[PDB]
DNA sequence: GAGCATCCGGATCCCCTGGAGAATCCCGGTGCCGAGGCCGCTCAATTGGTCGTAGACAGCTCTAGCACCGCTTAAACGCACGTACGCGCTGTCCCCCGCGTTTTAACCGCCAAGGGGATTACTCCCTAGTCTCCAGGCACGTGTCACATATATACATCCTGTTCCAGTGCCGGACCC
DNA sequence: GGGTCCGGCACTGGAACAGGATGTATATATGTGACACGTGCCTGGAGACTAGGGAGTAATCCCCTTGGCGGTTAAAACGCGGGGGACAGCGCGTACGTGCGTTTAAGCGGTGCTAGAGCTGTCTACGACCAATTGAGCGGCCTCGGCACCGGGATTCTCCAGGGGATCCGGATGCTC
């Protein structure tokens, strides 16, 4: 008599795992409870986040004449973008590298 | 034609003629007062000061090379 | 068995290929010994860090989490490595 | 008369070079026994996987390089373009370090 | 076999089957992205857990994700996350 | 109730005092424009994160908890107002 | 002839004094105001207990005489004992915001 | 009618009379060291409570204070700590 | 019929209250669990840290004759140890000002 | 008739452009190995019902915060004299990039052997929870002495006069032609 | 007897030392209010017992880590050379420093009102927990085409070897004495 088992991700219109994301606030104990919809929005704020960076990252790809997403070009997509420069400035990206920035002092005449 | 720089460095050294000598700033203002490209002729009155002052007609105060105050001769 | 002169392996050609990273042009000589203590004090300080997370672990081997762990406690979390 | 370049043309060469490169810059034996050297001064016997002391590395020429901008503003700044370790001290300083 | 390791890899996958259908991911950058989805959630669990503490509430709300994803992003990312958020919440409210 | 003008209301002489707390020997005239503007950012920054508290309560009245709270996490902390 | 000291000197026995005092610096009125100025444009009607008022005051005190002596060590880094926005500037930006 | 609020002051007091009979304070520096002593406990109990959900333990232990200890102090002020912290959890044990 | 009541940091020895720091790391939920050592070591430690800050400060004041603690001499305590200062270095102290610290190229002569 | 002023043309040096080489960019080519997708499995998500409990709201008090007002100067400000740097330029010395050759150990790859990572089974130490009890810490009241403030001396310090030492330009003498 | 070269002296610029003004430090008097001590209380801490579970420890394996050995060469190391800056000095222009006066608005003291802070009581919405069960999520595995490496030809960058313009210098010319 139970109904059919769907996601909440479906019924919420999100690809990334509400559920799972529910799951790892409840033991990684920041408040003795949880409401409904906190997890949802945070899934909601991470598939935004990401969605943002991989499309500044596949038209960076093809911007190098690429199909496949390097860490370079990750590099190229946060490093060129204020606002996430702002969000991640203290991180690395491991074998990235960094952006060209040449001094104007440095060039000859 | 024109007379060359030399004749303009003479005047700008006799222009004032205080206690001291005459510095490069003071003479690069004086040709352009009195009317010279300064902008484009540094290396030539780097040399043509070197020139003069090889010569004697005029004497190193206190500076070494094209630096430092000129003033003129004993006599 | 025991070592005594590896900050010496940290060669002069690969610090100056770091300072074109860093966009440096021309490097003096003082600047080798210079960057070889401050690697030498980035990389104790973190390594003591973990270091301790292992001996928290009661383990033996230095893991790759206990690396990004105190690399993020020092607040220079790094990104490609985490699990 | 074999060519010569000026220098700096060529420095600016490969800062073009490793700078559109994703690739390590330090070789990662040496290191990696300076690594197990610094590792043996607090605790004898120690062991290490492979990826951990790799990605000890990319942190060590992150901090580096890091660096290495911060002293190339702080040469710039100074009128010149040779870095000198005075300028390696204004950037730890400045940096909480 | 073996005890699992629990991931974000496929999710980014299928939004990188949203965003772009044409184009790949390595594995490198999905490691870097399950450490990025990790990181940024442990930062906004972080906020949440004080936003909580500090009114003397037990219960983490929608409302305080949205104060802290306000907080933690800055400007445009704000707005832009306060605006889909709360249009997923609705759907979700709604079944 | 409407204010307007007072960012010039931090006045030069309060300028140049904080600088003799800085150790500045000589100051220039070209500096106070751009303090200014660094100080107005900064209190812009932390109101922004003190107003989002506030607003989270549902107060209409800021608390010097919020302040230190705000100044807290960007990495500035000030001690003594309840924190 | 009425004494007058040379420069620096009146300055250097400024700072003895007020590095030495312990007062709070600014005036408190004006920059109250100004603190109200900036918080109608996010939240209109924005009341202040005086303690957030004084805590903002130190807030803003402690920034600023930090980068102070940031840019003094910019100052002494270019040979200089004049600041300069530009050394300002790169204190900002070595800073990382 | 007033509400208590909990603070640490005559603990602190207690603590200067013990180092120094003969001296006072201001109440302005003892909310300075209120808050510092709540500063301080959030610092190494937010590092214990990192230490705990890092390697799986639900419980925190006075092993991960003693690691969280000699992680944020460095140098000195780690060895005096682990010394009176270990004489005393041995007093406790004793008693 | 019941036992005396004696406090735990009495018989710790011990200053601070580690009941009150207990029952904190309870409703901090900073752990589901918490051990009966903890809360001990954690008071001891407090104990060292302000024993030496307050002693510090105390030659301090013995230094500027005061008989009461000034948060200027707080400061002067907190900034005059090294290691202090790299447990402290990102904060700043309601009226402390800060240490005499004037550069040589700025002195005369 | 020749000494000097002047003009004009030729050597020379700096700037200004074309050509050779070379490092990188771009176009094919090949085989390879990470990746994407099938498949099997199994575990956390889901439903639903209950149970407790916690925050949202209504209402009521009361507190300091906002507003207004009147003196009362400390400071904000402006201006002017003045001195102390900022930097522009160049001279000079020197230190470090660049290119070549020789060396060397890094990388790879190939193979052996075992140390502890990690997981599982067990069984037990330890600690939330709860009821009850009682005493230390905090609101509150008060009293009181170190400290803020004011006032009278004393000394450092900092700039300046004054006084002596050194450079130097001009004057006097001596030599040489 | 004139021309030139050298030495001295007095005038001026630049250091050593005493002296006055002043700000800063020190000594002494005085009130005050914030530090400190005593009281009431009541809640927060504690004692005992119980349940239950997280975790310490034996065991195992395996696999991933460490040790070693041969080959190649890319990278390190060293040396010559040459060139680009580093930096000191000097000078000039300027841009604040500071010291006077002036305006004012911050600061202080006093008072009324209120609106929000905050505390208490309701109670309803909502989240936690748990049996049962399933479909999505991950390990394993297997193929392949996008891509890393390899090679060949253009293009752009660099640097250096020839031409043009300005300049300086020397010779011709006229003029005037």
């Amino acid at each position: 008599a139970r109904a059919k088992a769907k996601t909440r991700s479906s019924r919420a219109g999100l690809q990334f795992p509400v559920g799972r994301v529910h799951r790892l606030l409840r033991k990684g104990n920041y408040s003795e409870r949880v409401g409904a919809g906190a997890p949802v929005y945070l899934a909601a704020v991470l598939e935004y986040l990401t969605a943002e960076i991989l499309e500044l990252a596949g038209n960076a790809a093809r911007d190098n004449k690429k199909t496949r997403i390097i860490p370079r070009h990750l590099q190229l997509a946060i490093r060129n973008d204020e606002e996430l420069n702002k969000l991640l400035g203290r991180v690395t990206i491991a074998q990235g590298g960094v952006l060209p920035n040449i001094q104007a002092v440095l060039l000859p005449k | 034609s024109g007379p060359p720089v030399s004749e303009l460095i003479t005047k700008a050294v006799a222009a004032s003629k205080e206690r001291s000598g005459v510095s490069l700033a003071a003479l690069k203002k004086a040709l352009a007062a009195a009317g010279y490209d300064v902008e484009k002729n540094n290396s030539r009155i780097k040399l043509g000061l070197k020139s003069l002052v090889s010569k004697g007609t005029l004497v190193q105060t206190k500076g070494t090379g094209a630096s430092g105050s000129f003033k003129l001769n004993k006599k | 068995k025991v070592l005594r002169d590896n900050i010496q392996g940290i060669t002069k050609p690969a610090i100056r290929r770091l300072a074109r990273r860093g966009g440096v042009k021309r490097i003096s000589g003082l600047i080798y010994e210079e960057t070889r203590g401050v690697l030498k004090v980035f990389l104790e300080n973190v390594i003591r860090d973990a270091v301790t997370y292992t001996e928290h672990a009661k383990r033996k081997t230095v893991t790759a989490m206990d690396v990004v762990y105190a690399l993020k406690r020092q607040g220079r979390t790094l990104y490609g490595f985490g699990g | 008369k074999p060519h010569r370049y000026r220098p700096g043309t060529v420095a600016l060469r490969e800062i073009r070079r490793y700078q559109k490169s994703t690739e390590l810059l330090i070789r990662k034996l040496p290191f990696q026994r300076l690594v197990r050297e610094i590792a043996q001064d607090f605790k004898t016997d120690l062991r290490f996987q492979s990826s951990a002391v790799m990605a000890l590395q990319e942190a060590s020429e992150a901090y580096l390089v890091g660096l290495f901008e911060d002293t190339n503003l702080a040469a710039i700044h100074a009128k010149r373009v040779t870095i000198m370790p005075k300028d390696i001290q204004l950037a730890r300083r400045i940096r909480g370090e | 076999k073996r005890s699992r390791k629990e991931s974000y890899s496929v999710y980014v996958y299928k939004v990188l089957k949203q965003v772009h259908p044409d184009t790949g991911i390595s594995s490198k950058a999905m490691g870097i992205m399950n450490s990025f989805v990790n990181d940024i959630f442990e930062r906004i669990a972080g906020e949440a857990s004080r936003l909580a503490h500090y009114n003397k509430r037990s219960t983490i709300t929608s409302r305080e994700i949205q104060t802290a994803v306000r907080l933690l992003l800055p400007g445009e990312l704000a707005k832009h996350a306060v605006s889909e958020g709360t249009k997923a919440v609705t759907k979700y409210t709604s079944a």
